[PDB]
Protein backbone atom coordinates (compact mmCIF):
# COMPACT_ATOMS: atom_id res chain seq x y z
CA UNK A 1 0.00 0.00 0.00
CA UNK A 2 2.04 2.94 1.40
CA UNK A 3 4.21 2.53 4.58
CA UNK A 4 4.44 4.39 7.88
CA UNK A 5 7.10 6.84 8.06
CA UNK A 6 7.54 6.23 11.74
CA UNK A 7 7.08 1.91 11.95
CA UNK A 8 7.24 1.24 8.46
CA UNK A 9 3.50 -0.82 8.34
CA UNK A 10 2.20 -0.97 4.89
CA UNK A 11 -1.40 0.38 4.50
CA UNK A 12 -3.36 2.51 2.22
CA UNK A 13 -4.40 5.19 4.74
CA UNK A 14 -2.73 8.51 4.80
CA UNK A 15 -2.51 8.13 8.56
CA UNK A 16 -0.68 4.23 9.91
CA UNK A 17 -3.41 2.27 12.02
CA UNK A 18 -0.36 1.46 14.49
CA UNK A 19 0.05 4.68 15.70
CA UNK A 20 -1.68 7.70 13.69
CA UNK A 21 1.85 8.68 11.30
CA UNK A 22 2.08 9.74 8.41
CA UNK A 23 2.63 7.03 5.04
CA UNK A 24 4.39 7.63 2.24
CA UNK A 25 4.28 5.74 -0.92
CA UNK A 26 7.95 6.13 -1.55
CA UNK A 27 8.86 3.04 0.23
CA UNK A 28 11.25 -0.22 -0.94
CA UNK A 29 12.05 -3.67 0.53
CA UNK A 30 9.28 -6.13 2.05
CA UNK A 31 9.05 -7.52 5.69
CA UNK A 32 5.95 -9.81 5.65
CA UNK A 33 5.32 -11.08 9.64
CA UNK A 34 3.02 -13.79 9.72
CA UNK A 35 3.86 -14.79 13.69
CA UNK A 36 6.04 -12.18 15.86
CA UNK A 37 6.02 -14.75 19.01
CA UNK A 38 8.24 -17.32 16.56
CA UNK A 39 9.97 -15.22 14.48
CA UNK A 40 13.68 -14.64 15.16
CA UNK A 41 13.61 -11.96 11.90
CA UNK A 42 11.01 -10.14 13.77
CA UNK A 43 12.68 -9.91 16.88
CA UNK A 44 16.34 -8.78 15.65
CA UNK A 45 14.24 -5.85 13.27
CA UNK A 46 11.84 -5.49 16.78
CA UNK A 47 8.17 -6.04 15.47
CA UNK A 48 5.84 -6.96 17.46
CA UNK A 49 2.48 -6.92 15.45
CA UNK A 50 2.12 -9.30 12.77
CA UNK A 51 1.56 -7.86 9.14
CA UNK A 52 3.38 -5.99 6.37
CA UNK A 53 6.45 -3.92 6.66
CA UNK A 54 8.36 -2.13 4.34
CA UNK A 55 12.14 -2.08 4.99
CA UNK A 56 12.91 1.53 3.49
CA UNK A 57 10.56 4.38 3.64
CA UNK A 58 10.94 7.90 2.29
CA UNK A 59 8.43 11.09 1.76
CA UNK B 1 16.65 -21.44 10.41
CA UNK B 2 16.07 -19.27 7.49
CA UNK B 3 15.57 -20.26 3.92
CA UNK B 4 15.97 -18.83 0.83
CA UNK B 5 13.65 -19.56 -2.80
CA UNK B 6 14.89 -19.07 -5.86
CA UNK B 7 12.09 -16.96 -7.96
CA UNK B 8 11.70 -15.32 -11.16
CA UNK B 9 13.60 -11.82 -11.17
CA UNK B 10 11.13 -8.69 -10.02
CA UNK B 11 7.96 -11.06 -8.64
CA UNK B 12 9.44 -11.33 -5.24
CA UNK B 13 7.24 -9.31 -3.46
CA UNK B 14 4.29 -10.64 -5.49
CA UNK B 15 5.21 -14.51 -4.25
CA UNK B 16 5.81 -13.39 -0.94
CA UNK B 17 2.54 -12.07 -0.72
CA UNK B 18 1.14 -15.27 -2.01
CA UNK B 19 3.46 -17.06 0.70
CA UNK B 20 2.06 -15.37 3.50
CA UNK B 21 -1.63 -16.39 1.93
CA UNK B 22 -1.06 -20.00 1.81
CA UNK B 23 0.96 -19.78 4.69
CA UNK B 24 -2.26 -18.77 6.95
CA UNK B 25 -5.12 -20.21 4.98
CA UNK B 26 -3.05 -23.88 4.69
CA UNK B 27 -2.18 -23.36 8.53
CA UNK B 28 2.03 -24.15 7.60
CA UNK B 29 4.28 -22.73 10.60
CA UNK B 30 5.96 -20.18 8.28
CA UNK B 31 7.04 -17.08 10.68
CA UNK B 32 8.54 -14.77 8.84
CA UNK B 33 9.26 -13.81 4.96
CA UNK B 34 11.63 -11.32 3.46
CA UNK B 35 11.93 -9.40 -0.12
CA UNK B 36 14.65 -7.13 -0.34
CA UNK B 37 15.45 -5.08 -3.43
CA UNK B 38 19.49 -5.81 -2.95
CA UNK B 39 18.27 -9.44 -3.00
CA UNK B 40 16.97 -10.00 -6.61
CA UNK B 41 15.22 -13.27 -7.42
CA UNK B 42 15.71 -14.86 -3.99
CA UNK B 43 12.85 -14.28 -1.31
CA UNK B 44 14.04 -15.62 2.15
CA UNK B 45 11.20 -17.48 4.08
CA UNK B 46 11.75 -18.00 7.94
CA UNK B 47 10.28 -21.62 8.80
CA UNK B 48 9.95 -24.43 10.96
CA UNK B 49 10.98 -26.96 8.86
CA UNK B 50 12.04 -27.21 4.89
CA UNK B 51 8.83 -29.28 4.40
CA UNK B 52 6.63 -26.29 5.24
CA UNK B 53 8.26 -25.08 2.08
CA UNK B 54 8.36 -27.30 -0.36
CA UNK B 55 4.67 -27.53 0.47
CA UNK B 56 4.35 -23.60 0.61
CA UNK B 57 6.14 -23.35 -2.85
CA UNK B 58 4.34 -26.32 -4.58
CA UNK B 59 2.77 -25.19 -7.48
CA UNK B 60 3.62 -21.58 -7.05
CA UNK B 61 3.83 -20.05 -10.29
CA UNK B 62 7.52 -17.86 -10.96
CA UNK B 63 9.11 -19.95 -8.36
CA UNK B 64 12.25 -21.64 -9.60
CA UNK B 65 12.82 -24.12 -6.18
CA UNK B 66 14.62 -23.73 -2.78
CA UNK B 67 18.73 -23.28 -2.27
CA UNK B 68 19.93 -25.81 -0.45
CA UNK B 69 21.17 -25.17 2.96
CA UNK B 70 19.64 -22.63 5.53
CA UNK B 71 21.14 -18.94 6.12
CA UNK B 72 21.91 -17.36 9.38
CA UNK B 73 20.02 -14.81 11.01
CA UNK B 74 23.24 -12.99 11.77
CA UNK B 75 23.72 -12.82 7.61
CA UNK B 76 20.20 -11.37 7.12
CA UNK B 77 20.96 -8.84 10.26
CA UNK B 78 22.22 -5.64 7.46
CA UNK B 79 18.87 -5.75 5.21
CA UNK B 80 17.17 -5.61 8.53
CA UNK B 81 18.54 -2.52 10.12
CA UNK B 82 18.99 0.42 8.00
CA UNK B 83 22.52 8.95 7.53
CA UNK B 84 22.67 11.83 10.92
CA UNK B 85 24.35 14.13 9.60
CA UNK B 86 24.46 17.82 10.88
CA UNK B 87 25.79 21.05 9.68
CA UNK B 88 28.76 21.62 9.67
CA UNK B 89 30.25 18.64 9.24
CA UNK B 90 32.98 17.86 6.84
CA UNK B 91 32.21 14.27 4.50
CA UNK B 92 33.69 13.13 1.29
CA UNK B 93 31.89 12.69 -2.07
CA UNK B 94 31.37 8.40 -2.77
CA UNK B 95 29.84 8.66 -5.74
CA UNK B 96 30.98 13.10 -10.50
CA UNK B 97 32.61 14.48 -7.59
CA UNK B 98 34.04 11.46 -6.24
CA UNK B 99 36.49 11.50 -3.71
CA UNK B 100 36.07 15.34 -2.96
CA UNK B 101 35.95 16.53 0.47
CA UNK B 102 33.08 18.96 1.54
CA UNK B 103 31.51 21.11 4.52
CA UNK B 104 27.85 20.30 4.97
CA UNK B 105 25.60 23.41 5.43
CA UNK B 106 22.13 22.27 4.89
CA UNK B 107 20.34 18.53 5.52
CA UNK B 108 17.19 17.86 4.67
CA UNK B 109 15.58 15.21 6.37
CA UNK B 110 12.33 15.45 3.87
CA UNK B 111 14.19 14.71 0.29
CA UNK B 112 16.99 12.88 2.07
CA UNK B 113 19.31 15.36 0.76
CA UNK B 114 22.69 17.26 1.82
CA UNK B 115 23.79 20.40 0.57
CA UNK B 116 27.14 21.00 0.34
CA UNK B 117 30.03 23.48 0.24
CA UNK B 118 33.05 21.81 -1.44
CA UNK B 119 36.42 22.18 -0.36
CA UNK B 120 38.28 22.88 -3.66
CA UNK B 121 37.89 26.05 -6.19
CA UNK B 122 32.63 27.61 -6.30
CA UNK B 123 28.77 26.29 -6.15
CA UNK B 124 27.30 24.81 -3.75
CA UNK B 125 26.10 20.87 -4.53
CA UNK B 126 23.15 19.10 -3.10
CA UNK B 127 23.50 15.26 -3.24
CA UNK B 128 21.87 12.25 -1.58
CA UNK B 129 22.86 11.41 1.60
CA UNK B 130 23.23 7.95 0.11
CA UNK B 131 26.26 9.43 -1.69
CA UNK B 132 28.32 10.27 0.83
CA UNK B 133 30.06 9.35 3.71
CA UNK B 134 31.42 11.58 6.91
CA UNK B 135 34.67 12.18 7.79
CA UNK B 136 35.15 14.93 10.74
CA UNK B 137 32.26 15.61 12.63
CA UNK B 138 31.51 19.40 13.90
ZN1 LIG C 1 3.25 3.59 12.12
Amino acid sequence: PRACLKCKYLTNDEICPICHSPTSENWIGLLIVINPEKSEIAKKAGIDIKGKYALSVKE
Amino acid sequence: MIFAVRTMVGQEKNIAGLMASRAEKEQLDVYSILASESLKGYVLVEAETKGDVEELIKGMPRVRGIVPGTIAIEEIEPLLTPENIEKGDVVEIIAPFKGERAKVIRVDKHKEEVTLELENAPIPITLPVEGVKIVSKH
